[PDB]
């Protein structure tokens, strides 16, 4: 199970970094996170895997909804090469997508942190296959890489869509749904972590560099 | 009678009502998507209570309500496990489904 | 890790084997050793239904934390002293395991070197 | 007309489910099994009234 | 059928067939819901080599990492009551060999 | 809702707008009936570029066999209107 | 809310959408800063990791290379 | 899609099709507009460098080399318009397209709604019935004795004629039917 | 309740701890359970009371059917069809009763596993042992008869096992 | 100049990479004209019935009938027992049967031998 | 059980005395009433069978089969009256007479207490089926089909007859109760081997066994719709019922005489499922589906365990209903377009939505979606085979993958895609066809609600 999860997360994160359809990128991201869950199961931490399922649901659904908002605004266009500067033209969608990407990369104290960070630390401190550990670290770097690809190509720079501009996200249904999922993606990690009984023994003592491994690889 | 079991069963049961109404004069009108979305939101709000009970006392259950059939020594019954995994996953899935249904009310408006 | 590089590249003879550890008697080098005591009774751990893996030598702090969490239910931010105490106990347990590992490494290297030196003296 | 949704979609189904569970399902053994509540030192039992003693004089590594 | 021109006015647009023209023996295999023989950007026999090399390399590396595992410099975890002899399956009428842990 | 109901006047306006932004065509000398080769003195490569600019403007592709035949703005407008079921 | 197409210009923006986006970005950053100010140990680690080499043989119980 | 194909493509047609394909794939590689404009001008210069080659054999050799280079350097994932044969919305609305003859099978209660629409439909059907035989006769006259050689159809030429074989072209369902 | 025998389906004495509030905040669980009581448990109780009142006005009984014991297949002559028929029916009834005994034991095992929670590996030893014994006996009696089983095939199986056991005992005696 | 693309069965050669369409003859042009003439004749014959206002039903296609008949009824009359046909029939109709028979017989013999020795761990094996 | 037999014999003159324009109404009404009466046979015991008399008895294995037969007669009548509208009154009455005689023969076959009476009725079912196929089939191949249907059966059943009479000279009886109570083992001799083969091959060719199945695609494709319904739903189950009856006297020879048939069944199940993937005729696909499911049933009967017998019973009932429904669904399209080629009419979901829903439900039951009784039977058989040998899960597993594929393939070919442009004669579905589909499908799910009624005597 551990080796299957490691190869899955690495291969899917490696495929995701060159894709041009936004739905394909998010789907490969989902597959890579499922591989990480399989890795977590493989190191005998099922409750951490369940917590990661619960954490990932929020921001993954929000990211897909933001992609759908972009697609509907640009006349059902899904190629990121034809999406230009939506940072100012689509402010709320930009905010939601940025928060979702930060949560997906395990940025501290967001929803994705409370599961992914612990998963990486548990993988580091266990008697495990070394190649699986290396592929897990490379995959968690590639996660930030493809998140950067999505943000950079979809929201920064100059427009690349057809000149008849129909960009409009002012609709209460879209705003309310995304706002609910955004509140979840900000606070659910803390709320759920502080309200469950501890079913696992915490890794209290670790070398400082191995405590910062996830953050460092994400930054690189 | 310890409302845990009744609430856990009702959360799942009320989700099937629009399925039974799919042959009434609400499936032919433009109010059906809102009706389904409201049903899902109510289900989420109801399911929030067994989660609170578990977070308070760690209460867990199994409910074997209907006996379907029995082989010679193997008994097959409709049974539901209401442990931590179920009572944690149900509200999350219901919340996500509520948000996505409200989103679909706008995304698939021309369908 | 540096221990992995030492074992896999250097001389694996003087490196402790995690699966086969320890190889020396617990009272080999020490004159006398205190027996590691336990605070929680088997019945208390059974009643608390901790886990088969949480029933370590820090189980009493975990039991206290669980009781405090149940008593302070709506205030899910009130069990900070108990959680900190349990974390400190687990940290001391991990430090003790590290001490055992270092003791095994030093004993292995010293014993091998002493045996080799005695044989070398006997070889002249 | 306003709050009739909470009656026909929550209250009636919960009435039916509660009746079915209270008077039919639990009329047979081992149909609703709950794992036993956790017991901690210093607790008092509701039925017997028995109290559970404390925990062996903590070494107090303050 | 995927290789046929999609900008032509076929009598059957989904099948990309014209009425009356001879039908391939294996048409139902080639209906484009199915086996596709269309030209690829990268040569066949080069996709195969890369895919097989990647798969074999990952398998070999997983084996190597299994026989050179990774771990922390710690000793085994210690459990109080004779490695919890009664908890992991009972047998309370055998008096197992005592398991003793000492302070350090 | 969705995009507005494109009309013939809008299509013609956008086609002429694209054509007057082409540096090889004089704006004043351009009319809706001007031939690309005869009136304007352009070659086949310029026509291919014009067809591609139309495709970018309207967000859909014109097949090569159909695109070869279009020679004046009126033919382009008629082809776009026929493709998109525009009747007003 | 009626927003009309623009044709090669920046689209029309309502004040509410910018207000909502700015508010939620600000609240995410405030939560990050507050949770780091109160729970720094969750990132930087809580307990000092010891260096095994600085453990004397007296407490580790190895004899002085004689017996 | 609308024009009848010829028996073969000419050299100029092949050159123009290669030019369009190369520019599209270069745009797929060059995502940004200014970079694409620069490299597209370079590609146009490279194309018209050999525009005045009187030797046809050398021209076809150059075209062959250019196509080999294109196949080597093509984008594996080029941009496709969403409704183009490779796009994400290629045949999305085909399930909503219903042929007009289905309206003949509506129950009279269904036809009781929309009276004016069905009166107009009856007028169109009468026109088609009155025009069919003249269309067939015109096709019989204009066709060469050894059968037709292309798929091109003639227009109407007489006083009140209609172009032959017009019904299924004129009564297309729609591009967005429902 | 009194619907089932509590010795056939036993349960532990059900010790549950008393509430020990340590916070000034109110308990949402208690407030919600009071609302659930007043809004759900009372109307259902009244409906059940009405239904039971109606039932009490019409009280009638059904009985468990009693079967006497007939001669077994061992006491039947080789071709005596009637005695064989009665013995085969008795054997089939006994087979069904044995299946239900195994079912009762399995129910006990499953209930204990759910009840004991995290301590099930130690606290369900007795139920596991009972199931092991019953399963061994049932497997000895009825396994491998196949489809088209009968009392005669069961008797042949028992005779074969008895012969093997007698031979093993006599061979161990000679040791 | 550039690395060459070589076709395969499941990834065929592109038209623009085909040498046959870069060295052409007037015979090839005549053949293409004949092909287009045949296609145009078939297209006219189909379209004449397709646009017929008095036509109700299915426009029968002789090509579809020929395809289905060739795939179903024309096969046995055109079959000859040859070394290739006989060898392929024997292989693909007999070899799998004996392969699976050997596998299953070996597995069941091993299981039976284990059962005779009394070491198979058949505890809790009640249903079969 | 004359309370079921006599009303069918009364259906006969009631049909022949009816007014010319009331034959279908009267036949359907009284057929449905007879089915309602036969519903009472489901009250079975746990120890022995319902021994009505010296001649007829009802078990927990034959009662669902009788209910299926009596329920299938009205559905056949409903499906037949569309394409027989142009027929003369006398020929319509003759067709209904053939259907009634077939029902009577099947009813008496499933309840006969003696094996020779069972044999006589089980051969008597041949004549009405052959007459129906060769007289009311549409194409010229029907004649050949009839011949293939006849001799394939008889070449199997003539040896059985000999064996039967031989057995009666040895044991003195062919009564099934006496045969069961006075059972004796079969020794390992050549004579016993050939007796086993004579007792087994007729039922094997009836299932049919892979390699002996060539008659089935011909007969089930060339037959009229009612013929195909009764051939797939009931007549294939004669082999399984007869095998489960006859195996009580074949032990312990079966222990090793089943190997060639087990290998044939498993590999040919894979083979026929694969054949379904490349089929141009829609009816032939359904026929090969029947072959695969019957191979599963053969494996279940051959391994001789209680779980396998329960699975075999459930699978036979479920397959009967599902295959009859699929044949009716294909017949609707055939009557619309007069062609059996699958790719001729496409995109039918756009033109006929409710019929598309019926297609989806039928194909879902074909691939054994849980908790349908199709899945229950398949899973019981797979579990029993796993106990027989752990390697079987490979072949069975492959089958589960292939079935769904071809099943969905069929759906995707007929309902999805775009409609054929030149086909303009697709009329809206009639009330009769929708009612036929509903009367097929609703009993399947109702039986899922209470599965112990189709699980057999084990
Ligand atoms: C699970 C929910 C439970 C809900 C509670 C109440 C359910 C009552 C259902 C009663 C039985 C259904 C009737 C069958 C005929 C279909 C009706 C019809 O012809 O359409 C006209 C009717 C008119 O609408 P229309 O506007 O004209 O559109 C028609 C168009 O053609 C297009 O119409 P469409 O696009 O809307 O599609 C029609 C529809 C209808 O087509 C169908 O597929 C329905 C038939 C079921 C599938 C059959 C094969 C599967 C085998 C499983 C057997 C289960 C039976 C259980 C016992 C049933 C008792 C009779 O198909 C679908 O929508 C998708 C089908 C995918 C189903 C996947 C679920 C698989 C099993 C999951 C759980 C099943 C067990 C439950 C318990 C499990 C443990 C807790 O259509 C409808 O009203 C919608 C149908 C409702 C869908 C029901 C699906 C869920 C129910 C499954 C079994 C019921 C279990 C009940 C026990 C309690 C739980
Ligand atoms: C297309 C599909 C049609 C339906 C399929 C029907 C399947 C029928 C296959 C019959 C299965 C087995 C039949 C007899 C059992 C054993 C056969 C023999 O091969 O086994 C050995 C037999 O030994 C030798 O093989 C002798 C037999 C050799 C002669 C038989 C001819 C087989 C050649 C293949 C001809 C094809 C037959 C089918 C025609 C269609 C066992 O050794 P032995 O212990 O001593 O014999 C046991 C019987 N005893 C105890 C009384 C002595
Ligand atoms: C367990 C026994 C079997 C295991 C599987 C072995 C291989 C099975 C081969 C299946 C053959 C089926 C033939 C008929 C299928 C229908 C035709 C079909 O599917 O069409 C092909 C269709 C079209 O291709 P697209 O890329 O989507 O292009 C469409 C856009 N233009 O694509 C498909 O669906 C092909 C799917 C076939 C998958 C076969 C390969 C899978 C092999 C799995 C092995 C790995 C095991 C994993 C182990 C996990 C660790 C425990
Ligand atoms: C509509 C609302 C009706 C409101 C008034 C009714 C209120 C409660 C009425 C109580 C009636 C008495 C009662 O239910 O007693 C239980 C009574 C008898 O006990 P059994 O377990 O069935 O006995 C074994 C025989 N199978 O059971 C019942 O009849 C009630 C059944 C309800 C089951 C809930 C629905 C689930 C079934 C869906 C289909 C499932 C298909 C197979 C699933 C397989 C799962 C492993
Ligand atoms: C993505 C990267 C891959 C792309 C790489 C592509 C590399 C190819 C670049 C070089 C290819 C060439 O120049 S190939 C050079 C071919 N030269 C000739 O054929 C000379 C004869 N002239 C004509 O045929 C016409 O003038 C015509 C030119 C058609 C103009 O058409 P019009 O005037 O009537 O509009
Ligand atoms: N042959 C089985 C049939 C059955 C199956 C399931 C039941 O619930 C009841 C009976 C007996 O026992």
């Amino acid at each position: 199970t551990l080796c299957l999860g490691a190869i899955t997360t690495l291969f899917t994160a490696l495929c995701a970094i060159t894709q041009n359809d936004i739905k394909k990128i998010v789907a490969f991201s989902t597959s890579s996170q499922l591989g990480l869950m399989m890795v977590t199961i493989g190191i005998n931490q099922p409750h951490l895997a369940f917590l990661h399922i619960c954490m990932h649901a929020f921001f993954k659904a929000m990211l897909f909804m933001c992609s759908g908002s972009i697609i509907h605004s640009l006349n059902d266009e899904q190629d990121i090469r034809k999406m230009g500067g939506l940072y100012k033209a689509m402010p709320f969608t930009t905010t939601a997508l940025i928060i979702g990407s930060l949560a997906l990369t395990g940025m501290p104290y967001l929803t994705g942190f409370y599961s992914k960070d612990l998963i990486i630390e548990a993988v580091n401190m266990s008697y495990t296959n070394a190649w699986a550990l290396l592929m897990t670290l490379i995959a968690t770097s590639l996660t930030a890489a493809y998140s950067t690809r999505i943000i950079f190509f979809a929201f920064l720079g100059k427009p690349r869509f057809p000149p008849l501009v129909l960009i409009n996200e002012n609709n209460p249904l879209l705003i309310n749904s995304i706002k609910r999922l955004l509140i979840g993606s900000i606070f659910a990690g803390f709320i759920i972590s502080n309200n469950i009984p501890p079913m696992t023994v915490p890794n209290t003592t670790m070398p400082l560099y191995m405590k910062m491994t996830a953050l460092i690889v994400t930054i690189m | 009678m310890n409302p845990f079991a009744s609430l856990t069963l009702t959360t799942l049961t009320i989700l099937t009502i629009p399925i039974m109404m799919s042959n009434s004069n609400i499936y032919k009108t433009n109010l059906y998507p809102n009706y389904v979305k409201t049903t899902v939101s109510y289900a989420f709000t109801l399911s929030l209570v067994p989660l609170l009970m578990f977070m308070h006392t760690g209460q867990e259950m199994i409910i074997s309500n209907w006996h379907w059939m029995t082989l010679q020594t193997v008994e097959l019954s409709l049974s539901f496990k209401m442990d931590y995994f179920s009572v944690m996953f149900i509200p999350v899935a219901l919340f996500v489904t509520w948000s996505i249904m409200e989103f679909s009310m706008w995304y698939m408006h021309s369908d | 890790g540096a221990h992995l590089a030492r074992r896999y590249l250097g001389d694996a003879s003087k490196e402790p084997d995690p699966l086969r550890m320890p190889t020396f008697p617990p009272d080999y080098g020490f004159p006398e050793r205190k027996e590691r005591e336990m605070v929680a009774t088997q019945q208390e751990m059974n009643d608390a239904q901790l886990m088969l893996q949480q029933r370590d030598y820090c189980a009493h702090y975990l039991i206290q934390l669980l009781k405090c969490k149940r008593d302070s239910f709506p205030n899910f931010l009130a069990c900070k002293h108990e959680q900190h105490d349990w974390d400190y106990c687990e940290h001391l347990d991990y430090v003790k395991r590290m001490k055992e590992f270092e003791r095994e490494r030093r004993l292995l290297q010293r014993k091998k070197r002493r045996e080799q030196r005695e044989a070398e003296m006997a070889r002249g | 007309r306003h709050s009739i949704f909470a009656v026909t979609h929550v209250l009636i189904p919960v009435w039916i489910i509660h009746y079915y569970l209270k008077y039919h399902v639990t009329a047979k053994p081992y149909t609703v099994v709950e794992r036993k509540p956790r017991i901690f030192p210093g607790d008092t039992i509701l039925e017997t009234g028995e109290v559970i003693p404390l925990m062996k004089e903590f070494p107090d590594q303050h | 059928q995927q290789e046929r021109d999609p900008w032509y006015d076929w009598d059957h647009p989904d099948l990309r067939l014209n009425w009356g023209e001879p039908i391939h023996w294996d048409l139902d295999m080639y209906i484009r819901n199915r086996v596709d023989t269309s030209p690829t950007p990268v040569s066949w026999n080069t996709m195969c080599k890369h895919l097989f090399g990647f798969v074999a390399f990952m398998l070999f590396m997983f084996w190597v990492g299994e026989i050179y595992p990774s771990y922390q410099p710690v000793g085994p975890k210690q459990y109080p009551y004779n490695d919890l002899y009664l908890e992991r399956g009972g047998d309370p009428t055998k008096e197992p060999e005592p398991v003793v842990h000492y302070e350090i | 809702s969705d995009a507005p109901p494109l009309t013939l006047e809008a299509i013609k306006d956008r086609v002429l707008y694209v054509l007057k932004l082409y540096d090889k065509i004089d704006p004043e000398k351009l009319s809706v009936n001007s031939h690309f080769m005869k009136d304007l003195g352009l070659d086949s490569l310029d026509q291919v570029e014009i067809i591609m600019a139309m495709e970018d403007e309207f967000g859909f592709e014109i097949p090569d066999i159909d695109a070869e035949k279009l020679m004046c703005p009126q033919e382009i407008v008629d082809y776009i209107a026929d493709k998109k079921d525009v009747y007003e | 809310v009626h927003i009309e197409p623009r044709y090669r210009q920046f689209p029309q923006l309502t004040r509410s959408q910018l207000i909502q986006a700015e508010f939620f970005s600000a609240t995410m950053w405030f939560w990050i800063l507050w949770r780091f100010w109160h729970d720094s140990d969750a990132v930087l680690g809580h307990f000092p990791y010891p260096d095994p080499s600085q453990w004397t043989d007296e407490e580790l119980g190895i004899l002085p290379d004689d017996e | 899609a609308f024009s009848a194909p010829a028996a073969y493509l000419t050299h100029q047609q092949k050159v123009l099709r290669l030019y369009k394909r190369a520019l599209r794939h270069l745009e797929s590689w060059c995502v940004h507009r200014d970079k694409y404009r620069y490299f597209a001008c370079l590609m146009r210069a490279r194309f018209d460098e050999h525009k005045n080659e009187k030797d046809m054999v050398k021209a076809t050799q150059l075209l062959r080399q250019a196509e080999e280079e294109f196949w080597y350097g093509q984008h594996p994932q080029p941009y496709i318009f969403p409704e183009s044969p490779g796009g994400t919305s290629y045949e999305r609305y085909e399930c909503y397209k219903v042929p007009e003859w289905c309206l003949d099978d509506w129950h009279p209660s269904e036809k009781a709604m929309y009276p004016d629409y069905f009166a107009k439909r009856e007028q169109w059907k009468r026109l088609r019935r009155e025009s069919w035989e003249r269309e067939v006769k015109q096709l019989q006259e204009e066709t060469p004795p050894g059968g037709p050689r292309t798929e091109a159809l003639p227009p109407a030429r007489k006083e009140g004629d209609l172009p032959p074989l017009w019904w299924h072209i004129v009564t297309r369902p729609r591009e967005r039917p429902m | 309740p009194d619907s089932w025998d509590k010795d056939v389906y036993p349960e532990p004495p059900r010790r549950t701890p008393a509430p020990a509030p340590q916070t000034s905040l109110p308990n949402p669980v208690t407030y919600l359970t009071k609302i659930f009581d007043l809004l759900v448990d009372r109307p259902v109780t009244l409906a059940r009371e009405f239904i039971e009142q109606q039932h009490a006005k019409n009280r009638y009984y059904y009985y468990h059917r009693e079967f006497r014991r007939v001669p077994d297949i061992t006491e039947c002559e080789e071709k005596d069809i009637l005695c064989m028929f009665e013995a085969e029916m008795q054997w089939r009834r006994d087979y069904k009763v044995d299946q239900e005994i195994v079912n009762i034991i399995q129910e006990r095992l499953k209930a204990c596993q759910q009840r004991e929670g995290e301590s099930y590996r130690q606290n369900c030893a007795k139920e596991l042992e009972q199931f092991t014994q019953v399963s061994k006996a049932f497997q000895d009696r009825y396994s491998d008869l196949g489809a088209h089983y009968s009392a005669r095939k069961c008797l042949a199986k028992q005779k074969q096992r008895m012969l093997a056991e007698r031979k093993a005992a006599k061979e161990a005696a000679a040791a | 100049s550039f690395p060459k693309y070589k076709p395969s069965r499941l990834a065929t050669l592109p038209a623009t990479l085909d040498p046959a369409e870069y060295d052409i003859s007037p015979e090839t042009r005549k053949a293409q004209a004949e092909r287009l003439a045949i296609r145009s004749r078939l297209k006219r014959e189909y379209l004449l019935q397709y646009n017929d206002p008095n036509r109700l039903g299915v426009i029968e296609d002789p090509a579809l009938i020929r395809w289905t008949y060739a795939r179903s009824a024309n096969i046995y009359p055109n079959f000859r027992p040859t070394p290739k046909t006989s060898l392929l029939g024997a292989l693909f109709g007999i070899g799998p049967l004996f392969f699976w028979y050997y596998v299953f017989k070996t597995d069941r013999d091993k299981k039976e031998k284990l059962i005779q020795e009394g070491k198979l761990d058949q505890t809790f094996n009640i249903s079969y | 059980m004359l309370k079921i037999i006599i009303p069918t014999t009364m259906l006969l003159p009631m049909t022949w005395m009816s007014k010319h324009n009331m034959i279908w109404i009267n036949a359907t009404v009284h057929s449905l009433l007879i089915s309602l009466i036969s519903l009472s046979l489901l009250n079975q015991l746990g120890e022995n069978s319902l021994n009505f008399s010296l001649t007829f008895f009802s078990d927990s294995l034959s009662a669902p089969l009788l209910v299926l037969t009596t329920w299938l007669l009205p559905l056949m009548l409903m499906a037949s009256q569309s394409h027989l509208s142009k027929e003369t009154t006398t020929r319509k009455k003759l067709y209904i007479t053939m259907l009634i005689l077939l029902q009577l023969f099947l009813i008496m076959t499933f309840t006969a207490t003696e094996l020779i009476l069972f044999y006589i009725l089980f051969e008597a079912t041949l004549v009405p089926t052959l007459i129906i196929i060769t007289r009311w089939g549409n194409q010229t191949e029907r004649l050949n089909a009839g011949l293939y249907f006849l001799f394939y059966t008889l070449a199997g059943s003539l040896p059985l007859l000999v064996a039967l009479v031989y057995i009666q000279n040895t044991t003195g009886s062919l009564n099934f109760l006496i045969i069961h109570y006075w059972s004796h083992p079969l020794s390992n001799s050549w004579s016993n081997i050939f007796m086993w083969l004579a007792c087994i091959m007729a039922f094997m060719v009836k299932m049919p066994l892979y390699g002996l199945h060539l008659w089935l695609p011909k007969a089930h494709v060339e037959a009229p719709i009612a013929g195909s319904m009764v051939l797939a739903a009931v007549l294939l189950k004669l082999g399984g019922y007869g095998m489960m009856r006859i195996t009580t006297i074949l032990n312990p020879l079966t222990n090793y005489m089943a190997y060639p048939f087990l290998m044939l069944s498993m590999w040919g199940m894979i083979m026929t499922s694969s054949i379904c993937l490349r089929q141009t005729d829609l009816k032939s696909l359904i026929a090969y589906s029947s072959v695969s499911h019957m191979a599963l049933v053969i494996v279940a009967i051959m391994i001789q365990t209680p779980w396998s017998f329960m699975g075999a019973t459930a699978l036979m009932i479920a397959h009967g209903l599902t295959s009859s429904m699929l044949f009716c669904l294909a017949n609707t399209n055939y009557e619309r377009v007069h062609s059996r080629t699958m790719i001729l009419a496409r995109g039918l979901q756009t033109l006929l939505p409710l019929m598309a829903t019926w297609w989806l439900v039928a194909s879902l039951t074909n691939l054994a979606l849980p908790p349908s009784i199709n899945l229950i039977g398949e899973l019981f058989i797979i579990t029993a085979s796993f106990s027989w040998s752990n390697i079987t899960i490979i072949l069975m597993g492959m089958n589960m993958m292939i079935t769904a594929l071809y099943s969905l393939y069929m759906l995707i070919t007929t309902q999805r895609g775009k409609y054929t442009h030149h086909i303009n004669n697709i009329k809206p579905s009639f009330t009769r066809e929708n009612a036929l589909m509903a009367l097929h499908i609703l009993p399947l799910l109702l039986l899922t609600l209470n599965p112990k009624m189709i699980l057999g005597p084990l």
